[PDB]
């Protein structure tokens, strides 16, 4: 009993690299790829569901995840270590922010304590750095739709497209070419549904994919009517049905 | 295999060995000789001390625990100073809250478990002393060994540090003479001078060499250094 | 290279046993024990002409009947120098009456022994009058451990030191005699000459107590010894 | 805190060589009770006989003994105790056989988990009459523990066994307390087989629930001569 | 809880750490102290990495602790002002509890404590610096001079310096300061100073600067020209055949 | 209980009675309320009993402390402000002690601090403090001359305490002076009121309040 | 009650503090200075309960003068009374709260305005061209409403604090053994040393 | 945090390693304006860069800095200033003079020097800030915790090269608009690209206002910077 390593696991090497923020970067590298674009009205995020066996029941795995009614947040990297930053953020939208303000974080600060999680594992004693790059796109009235990538030393950068994990390269390239600053929503989720079909071996449908959207707001998501100065989430899972219904007009 | 194995005390070795209490062990056989022995009216203790030069002290090595009760070290002094302290606690403690005096079978099993928990804690270390332990309490006289590993155990009599083995083999002779010296304290003494002989290529026991402690039915403790131990040279 | 509290297979403590090596580079310190006091010399030993010798604290006062002095890492010496003046007043306020110069550096040893990330790497000779066992000395090792002498040197200089202490020392030196004995076996283990300057004087008396001897008093024996050892 | 590449902890793995290197000890289950036995190494003359106790009981119905680190054993014991208490003080009852078992289970098995702790040096042998029966337990320094109907640790671990597997197959219909302080005084003589460089003592303790009131107790005088002269009928 | 410790002996009986702080201390920038009868002068020197400097801003060598009381430091720059920091804490501390603003020994011994204490403590390094402590107790007239090392050892000084080439000044100042004549000016004793810096800086130009001390709290600081005109009246008159 | 501490000419005088009590028991007439802290301070109690004797005493367990830290004796303002740091400390805690601190160094020359449980340090050149004093402040008020002979202000505080002893109920038992000077303090004896008064009154003609 | 004045003139600023320090019965003391220095152009006075008037007056001091030390600079009286009043406003809500209220007298040399502030135990600041603690106030408010101008030269401000005094031993029932004046202007901080027999 | 027989600080000196790798920041101080310059890591297309922020932070309204290091190391060191701006505020009722802040921020890095095992932060910051003590001032840090005090500095990448340049060509009497353009022509030779281009900068200047007698901290927006671009004379 008792943390009896109270110093950092990430120091410098003579170099000046970090070494275990790089390998944390390598096992990013062998993720399941997933992306995100930035359209005029929303934002979509993306990523492959990599089953193990049949057996395994895709949809209880949340590999595209609700942070805040405006906010959603894909990886790529070691799910463990997402699915646990997931909470953590989730948790501090509300302690940091929503308990003093009364209302959800902008996208840019949620990001910004989501980086803080990650910078703190990069330093504090006895622990290693996230596994995780992390893709968390979302608006807020007075920023509008915006998309960030963290990575594993807290880094964060924001971009009007991009994609993390195995096949990152080739779809930077795929989405430079098709991206321009005019895209309606329903053109960004086409432009997805093309870049992810390269990442992806075997079977490509709405169950092998988890999509989703940041866009308008959605009034029969709230659950309760009356209080018109709110319509809703803008986050949105799209549905097994809705990512085929593109696919075969694809 | 002697190799990354002797570390710190919460390493075992490939052979299931703790190196670290080994070696503290071994600063005992590196100490000065001293013997215990009982029989079944007193118990003694006989430690010969050791001087650093012509002009220094024999340093002591007989601490006193109570009226019923006390010890002889070789090892680090300083160790039989945190533990005989300790021991000092554990009686008082004794007589406070329950109005007893503290039995000597429990006194081992207390210093027992006081020296098991710095061969398990890291950053912590065995101690490095061996200690003999008499008393006289409600079921009579009593001789303890206490070695720094927790292993303690209850004897007629004994004898730790340099050269011991000569003195623990007498002892193992004398046997049945010494237990029967019951009610004539002088007689026990004087086997207990002579049984520490046998561990002697150094000299001479002379005055200030020599260190006698007794314990007994109707003498409560008490430590004889020089001009009382002369009659027994 | 592993631990600060470990054993060697020798069943020494590594660090207390290096600690002791840090002592014998230390300025040699001596003390003599007779029945008419307690004397304590020790070498200044000024790295550089420039530095002003009298600012050369090696000899300390504890309380009026107990002083001390040190050798090795003298720095490390503060703290146990501070707590063994605490632990003589406290005494004095418990008890209203001077502690004993033995129960004085138990507690100093006691201290010693807290190790704080590493063992002392300073001895102190600690000399003072009791009224239960008179003029006493005593050297207190950073392993907690404390011996007492009639004679002691520590530092640099000791083994000689010591030695000469072993010829010269009998149960009837008068003060006077043991003072000019210090400076004599000073005079011949420092690596320089002896003057009134490299060389500090102190004594304990049950009358006087603890009493530093300015530069003046020490230079007059300097030049009573120098003269007691041409005759002869 | 270190999974060798097997899958095993290399640590609790020379823990077990500190077991299989100490002295033997037994417990056989009878009928209404357990039954307990340790082989005590008479190092020299010196010991005082019968002063030495490696037995220890546990709240007044449950006893311990154990091969390996004799303090390591203490400390386990100690804690089992503080367990119990703790166990008694809120429920009232005093504690079921299963319940101590893992108590010291999860705390022999937490000193598995951390780089800063060793494992303990011991195999405890324990186990007592509750309210629905008689309880044998073996527990190694992983934490790992079962219920026997015999067991057996220790250098002469092996041959103590084999023992035991005999009395199973010969006793199907159950072994009775009188007697199985008998057999472990066998068992143990046998035991001590490999040992032999030193004389030693025998020392037996049990808890049945008609010759003890499910309490226990310490078998001394009449019945522990009885046993001592059973296994050295049985070896001449 | 980090308490690895840091500080320890080596078989041969020496402190690595504390030995390498002093290697840190030798290779800061010289700083050099020499009182005289009715003074105490501060010297440093400045490094040639960059020349763009603002002068006016950047953290001079001497620092004030109390009003008669100043600290000069060679080693990391980092270090030293902890140290100062702490320097200044205790001496408002004195005077507060004593009613007496400390005495410059007592200021010294305070330092050079705090020094020793990182010695010693798991999980700390010592300081990479040696400081040379100068002023005049209230009071009093008589100068002085202390010096203390990452060790914790501290003693006074006629004259002292301290950091890189301080072996070559300390040469100078032992054959130049005598015992029986001090620099009885303040002037003859800024003297003595800008001399012995000379042989390390190079032109005392944008390099060499100093302090002078009196009684009663008088510090007074130099500027670049009246640095000048003593460096020019020595090399002309000194360079006679 | 009545104690007192003037400055004038010669140096300091010091003078305090020597009573304890508990309610209206006179529990004491022989005790001792000044203290010895070394030999150029003195300290004198009154209050609590136990919190000035305690607390005193601790005193000058502080004040060797700063000499053996230091290798100087303590100056009277320094003392005067460990007590008073102190006592403040405890504020509210209800300690209650009303004392002064005075002595005799090179730098201040003599001088006197008044120092009390509300925390309150003073210097001044005239105090007293108890019970008794405003009985002594009339006496010593209207014969003080900072020109007196050290017998005359040895008298001075002696007959001040004698005034206090005979109206303030809480006061009496004896007279203990003490003069300081650059040698430090001089004890000039205990003077039991029983006698004195009677002497006091037969030689200067007064007390013409009282019978006989 | 002790008598805590202060008036801020057209260059300068005065406070006048009573002498008297008073336990139950008695006038221990007819020439205490309630007066702290905290820089060269700055300066406090206080009044309240007993201890707690010089322990935090000397514990302010101390933490000026450690700023100035540091800075090689003098804080403003602007900065120095906002230090000030935050510490008294944690001090309310603590274990014990410090019954402290003060005068703080500074020379702004920056602006080279002289500044009033007066603060109470609670932690209540403001700037004012005359101020008063305790039932002193009762008295002077009112006179200096009717007798103070704007652009007084510091001698006239010492006849208007010279009607203050001489009102409050007409009117005041106790013997407050007349005030020490000091004067903070450009040149720092001086005192009048002969105002009561004058 | 332990010390080299040289008697340097080994994750201090391999952090200021570190940093030698990172986008260059300049600074440069005139008579009556500081400018902020600093170059964005090897970047792409689909990067945004407007509502981008990676170099150049607000500290408070008086003072800003310039990043060389690692960026989320940064936001933790900029955060605790802002907060320290805030706390000297409130207590006093005066803006932080830029000194003090520097100094503690220094201090803050100088502790993970000496205890507490953790590594240092792999961040050097110039500071631009104006206080009415000392007017416009420059100042920079590095993970020794040491700070010093310039007329023109830059940090990152390439600060042999740019520091000859600089020294070349700054003289004391500069205005604002001189010192932008020595900014950008010291980038434009020290750069890894082809050619600096306006997605590549961050820009930042601390005027006297135009006309009002009080201070005024701008943030060059993306078209902004390449207006300023074409003036010059690099389009
Ligand atoms: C050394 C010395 C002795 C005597 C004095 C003069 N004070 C005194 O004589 C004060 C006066 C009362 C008082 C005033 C203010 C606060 C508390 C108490 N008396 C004192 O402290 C008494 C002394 C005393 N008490 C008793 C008995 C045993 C209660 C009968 N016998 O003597 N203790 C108390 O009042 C006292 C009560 C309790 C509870 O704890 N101490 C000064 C200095």
């Amino acid at each position: 009993m008792t943390d009896r390593y109270s110093f950092s696991l990430t120091t410098f090497s003579p170099s000046g690299k970090l070494g275990q923020i790089d390998y944390a970067l390598t096992a990013v590298k062998q993720g399941v790829t997933s992306l995100g674009i930035k359209a005029t009205n929303g934002v979509v995020i993306a990523t492959e569901k990599k089953s193990s066996s049949p057996l395994a029941m895709s949809e209880t795995l949340s590999k595209v995840s609700l942070l805040t009614p405006d906010i959603g947040a894909v990886y790529s990297g070691m799910g463990p270590d997402y699915r646990v930053l997931v909470d953590k953020s989730r948790k501090v939208a509300h302690t940091s922010y929503k308990r003093i303000y009364g209302e959800y974080p902008p996208t840019k600060l949620l990001v910004s304590e989501v980086a803080k999680i990650m910078q703190e594992a990069t330093q504090s004693g006895g622990v290693r750095p996230f596994g995780v790059s992390l893709l968390i796109a979302g608006h807020d009235e007075f920023n509008g739709f915006s998309l960030y990538q963290v990575d594993p030393s807290g880094s964060y950068f924001p971009w009007k497209a991009t994609a993390i994990g195995k096949g990152s390269v080739a779809a930077k390239t795929f989405l430079e070419k098709r991206w321009n600053d005019e895209l309606e929503l329903e053109d960004a989720i086409h432009i997805a549904l093309l870049t992810l079909k390269e990442s992806v071996e075997g079977e490509f449908n709405g169950d092998t994919i988890e999509l989703a959207i940041i866009g308008d707001e959605n009034p029969d998501l709230l659950g309760y009517t009356g209080i018109p100065t709110d319509k809703g989430p803008r986050f949105r899972k799209l549905t097994s049905q809705e990512i085929n219904d593109r696919l075969e007009a694809l | 295999f002697r190799n990354n194995y002797d570390g710190d005390t919460v390493t075992f070795s490939p052979t299931g060995r703790l190196f670290q209490v080994e070696y503290a062990l071994e600063a005992i056989k590196q100490g000065s000789v001293t013997v215990g022995l009982r029989s079944n009216t007193h118990a003694v203790l006989v430690a010969l001390k050791r001087n650093a030069d012509e002009l220094s002290s024999y340093q002591k090595k007989i601490i006193k625990c109570d009226e019923h009760m006390g010890l002889s070290l070789a090892g680090l002094a300083p160790d039989a100073r945190v533990l005989s302290n300790y021991l000092r606690q554990q009686c008082n403690y004794s007589s406070l809250v329950f109005n007893r005096k503290l039995a000597v079978e429990r006194a081992g099993h207390l210093l027992c478990d006081k020296a098991q928990k710095n061969t398990q804690s890291y950053g912590g270390r065995p101690y490095g002393v061996g200690l003999l332990i008499i008393g006289y309490d409600k079921s009579g006289a009593h001789l303890l060994e206490f070695q720094p590993s927790g292993n303690v155990t209850e004897l007629y009599g004994t004898a730790i540090g340099a050269r011991s083995q000569g003195a623990k083999t007498y002892l193992e002779r004398t046997l049945d003479t010494f237990i029967k010296i019951d009610g004539n304290p002088d007689e026990l003494i004087k086997a207990g001078v002579e049984a520490i002989s046998q561990s002697l290529r150094d000299e001479s026991l002379t005055v200030d060499n020599l260190s006698i402690a007794i314990v007994g039915k109707d003498t409560p403790f008490t430590i004889y250094d020089g001009e009382a131990v002369a009659k027994y040279i | 290279d592993r631990g600060v509290s470990t054993f060697s297979p020798e069943g020494r403590l590594f660090q207390v046993e290096y600690s002791l090596e840090a002592i014998k580079l230390g300025s040699t310190a001596i003390g003599i024990a007779t029945k008419e006091g307690v004397v304590l010399g020790v070498e200044k030993r000024a790295t550089s002409p420039l530095l002003e010798s009298d600012s050369i604290e090696k000899i300390v006062e504890i309380d009026r009947h107990i002083g001390c002095a040190m050798s090795g890492l003298t720095a490390d010496a503060r703290s146990m120098i501070e707590h063994a003046r605490t632990a003589a007043v406290t005494h004095n306020l418990y008890y209203d009456e001077d502690i004993n110069v033995e129960s004085l550096t138990q507690s100093v040893c006691d201290l010693a022994l807290r190790f704080m990330s590493r063992p002392f790497g300073v001895a102190l000779l600690i000399a003072g009058h009791d009224a239960d066992d008179g003029y006493q000395l005593f050297h207190a090792e950073p392993s907690g451990t404390f011996y007492r002498y009639n004679a002691k040197a520590i530092g640099s200089g000791s083994e000689g030191a010591q030695a000469e202490l072993l010829n010269e020392w009998h149960s009837s030196l008068t003060l006077k005699e043991a003072e000019l004995l210090v400076l004599k076996i000073l005079k011949q283990v420092m690596e320089e000459k002896l003057d009134e300057n490299n060389a500090q004087l102190s004594c304990i008396t049950k009358q006087d107590g603890f009493k530093i001897y300015d530069n003046e008093k020490t230079a007059e024996l300097i030049k009573e010894l120098k003269e007691k050892e041409a005759a002869e | 805190s270190v999974f060798s590449p097997d899958g095993r902890n290399f640590q609790v793995e020379y823990a077990v060589k500190a077991v299989e290197n100490g002295t033997t000890s037994i417990g056989i289950k009878c009928n209404d009770g357990v039954v307990f036995a340790v082989e005590k190494l008479i190092t020299s003359k010196l010991l005082v006989p019968q002063k030495n106790v490696k037995i220890q009981v546990v709240d007044r119905h449950i006893g311990c003994v154990y091969s390996g680190l004799i303090p390591d054993g203490r400390h386990l014991v100690n804690r089992g105790r503080e367990e119990a208490a703790s166990f008694k003080k809120l429920y009232k009852t005093p504690i079921p056989i299963p319940a101590f078992a893992d108590r010291l289970g999860q705390y022999v098995q937490a000193h598995t988990l951390y780089n800063s702790v060793r494992p303990f040096g011991v195999s405890t042998i324990f186990g007592g009459v509750d309210k629905n029966g008689a309880h044998l337990y073996m527990l190694e320094p992983s934490g790992s523990y079962w219920g026997y109907k015999g067991a057996a640790t220790g250098k002469g671990r092996q041959s103590a066994k084999a023992e035991l597997e005999k009395l199973v197959d010969h006793h199907p219909e159950g072994l009775s307390a009188r007697e199985a302080v008998k057999q472990a005084a066998k068992i143990i003589y046998l035991a001590h087989e490999d040992n032999k460089e030193k004389d030693f003592e025998l020392e037996i303790s049990w808890c049945s629930l008609s010759e003890t009131n499910g309490l226990h107790k310490f078998v001394k005088g009449d019945l522990l001569q009885e046993a001592i002269d059973f296994a050295q009928k049985e070896i001449n | 809880g980090y308490d690895r410790a840091l500080s320890i002996f080596s078989p041969d009986g020496h402190i690595f750490q504390v030995e390498y702080a002093l290697e840190a201390v030798k290779r800061g920038t010289c700083a050099v102290g020499v009182k005289g009868k009715n003074c105490v002068v501060l010297g440093c020197e400045r490094r040639s990495t960059l020349k763009l400097q603002d002068t006016r801003i950047t953290p001079s060598k001497v620092s004030k602790i109390d009003s008669h009381v100043v600290l000069s430091f060679s080693g990391l720059n980092a270090d030293s002002r902890i140290l100062i920091e702490k320097a200044r804490v205790e001496a408002q501390s004195h005077r507060l509890t004593l009613e007496d603003p400390v005495t410059v020994e007592y200021l010294t011994r305070y330092v050079a404590g705090v020094q020793q204490r990182y010695t010693q403590s798991g999980g700390v390094r010592p300081f990479g610096v040696s400081t040379l402590i100068a002023g005049f107790d209230p009071r009093d007239d008589e100068p002085k001079l202390y010096q203390t090392e990452p060790s914790g050892i501290y003693s006074s000084w006629s004259a002292q310096t301290i950091g890189r080439n301080s072996k070559t000044v300390r040469e100078f100042l032992e054959k130049n300061y005598d015992r029986k004549e001090p620099p009885a000016t303040v002037e003859e004793c800024v003297k003595l100073t800008v001399r012995s810096l000379l042989e390390v800086v190079q032109t005392g130009a944008k390099n060499i600067e100093i302090t002078v001390v009196k009684p009663d709290s008088d510090i007074v600081a130099l500027s670049s020209e009246e640095i000048n005109q003593y460096v020019t009246q020595i090399e002309q008159e000194k360079q006679e055949q | 209980t009545t104690t007192l501490a003037f400055r004038f000419q010669g140096g300091i005088i010091v003078a305090v009675d020597s009573r304890a009590t508990a309610g209206n028991w006179v529990a004491s007439q022989t005790v001792k309320k000044v203290i010895e802290i070394n030999p150029f301070l003195l300290g004198t109690m009154a209050g609590g009993a136990a919190d000035c004797q305690f607390w005193e005493t601790w005193l000058g367990s502080q004040c060797r402390l700063h000499e053996l830290r230091e290798k100087e004796r303590i100056s009277v303002a320094a003392a005067s402000k460990i007590l008073s740091n102190l006592v403040y400390q405890y504020k509210g805690a209800g300690l209650s002690m009303g004392t002064m601190i005075c002595g005799y160094t090179r730098k201040e020359g003599p001088t006197i601090y008044y120092v009390d449980s509300d925390g309150t340090r003073l210097k001044g050149d005239i105090f007293c403090v108890g019970s008794g004093q405003t009985f002594a402040y009339g006496v010593l008020d209207s014969n003080y001359k900072w020109d007196l002979s050290v017998e005359d202000a040895l008298y001075l505080g002696k007959r001040s305490i004698l005034a206090a002893a005979h109206r303030d109920a809480y006061s009496g038992g004896s007279v203990n002076l003490y003069h300081v000077t650059e040698d430090g303090w001089i004890y000039h004896g205990n003077h039991d009121v029983g006698e004195l008064f009677w002497k006091v009154k037969e030689e200067e003609g007064s007390f013409n309040n009282v019978i006989g | 009650m002790d008598i805590i004045l202060g008036i801020r003139v057209q260059d300068s600023v005065i406070l006048a503090s009573s002498k008297a320090v008073t336990r139950g019965i008695s006038v221990l003391k007819d020439s205490d200075d309630k007066t702290r220095q905290l820089s060269p152009h700055t300066l406090m006075s206080f009044a309240g309960e007993a201890g707690d008037t010089v322990q935090f007056a000397e514990y302010i001091q101390a933490n000026i003068q450690l700023y100035s030390i540091r800075e090689d600079y003098e804080l403003s009286p602007q900065a120095v009374s906002s230090f000030v009043r935050q510490e008294l406003a944690k001090s309310i809500r603590s274990r014990r709260p410090y019954q402290v209220n003060v005068l703080i007298g500074g020379y702004d040399k920056k602006k080279n305005k002289p500044e009033l502030y007066q603060i109470d135990y609670l932690g209540t600041k403001v700037e004012l061209p005359y101020g008063a603690h305790g039932y002193s106030g009762f008295y002077t408010f009112s006179l200096l409403d009717h007798h103070y101008r704007p652009d007084m030269t510091t001698e006239e401000g010492l006849d208007l604090l010279k009607l203050c005094v001489q009102e409050l031993e007409k009117r005041m029932p106790m013997d407050f053994k007349g005030v020490i004046v000091k004067i903070v202007d450009k040149d720092g901080i001086r005192q009048v040393d002969d105002f009561q027999a004058q | 945090t332990i010390f080299s027989p040289e008697g340097r600080l080994y994750q201090v000196e391999y952090a200021l390693e570190s940093i030698s790798h990172a986008g260059t920041a300049i600074g440069i101080m005139a008579s009556d304006g500081i400018v902020l310059a600093a170059e964005r890591k090897v970047t792409s297309t689909l990067l945004e860069q407007d509502t981008s922020t990676e170099k150049l932070y607000k500290l408070n309204d008086k003072i800003a800095v310039a990043v060389a290091g690692l960026t989320a190391d940064a936001e933790i060191l900029i955060n605790t200033a802002r907060i320290h701006a805030q706390n000297y505020l409130k207590t006093y009722n005066e803006d932080i003079p830029v000194e003090i802040l520097v100094r503690r921020l220094s201090d803050i890095k100088q502790g993970y020097t000496q205890h507490g095992g953790l590594r240092p932060f792999g961040v050097s910051f110039i500071y631009a800030g104006y206080d009415d003590r000392y007017g416009y001032q420059l100042y920079t840090s590095n993970p020794s915790g040491n700070y010093t005090g310039w007329k023109a500095i830059s940090v990152g990448a390439n600060t042999s090269a740019a520091q000859t340049l600089l020294q070349m060509d700054y003289k004391d009497d500069m205005k604002v608009d001189d010192a932008i353009e020595l900014a950008l022509k010291t980038l434009s030779k020290t750069t890894d690209s082809s050619a600096l281009t306006y997605d590549r900068l961050e820009f930042a200047t601390i005027r006297k206002g135009a006309n009002d007698g009080e201070v005024y901290q701008k943030i060059f927006k993306p078209q902004e910077i390449k207006d300023i671009l074409v003036k010059t004379g690099i389009t």
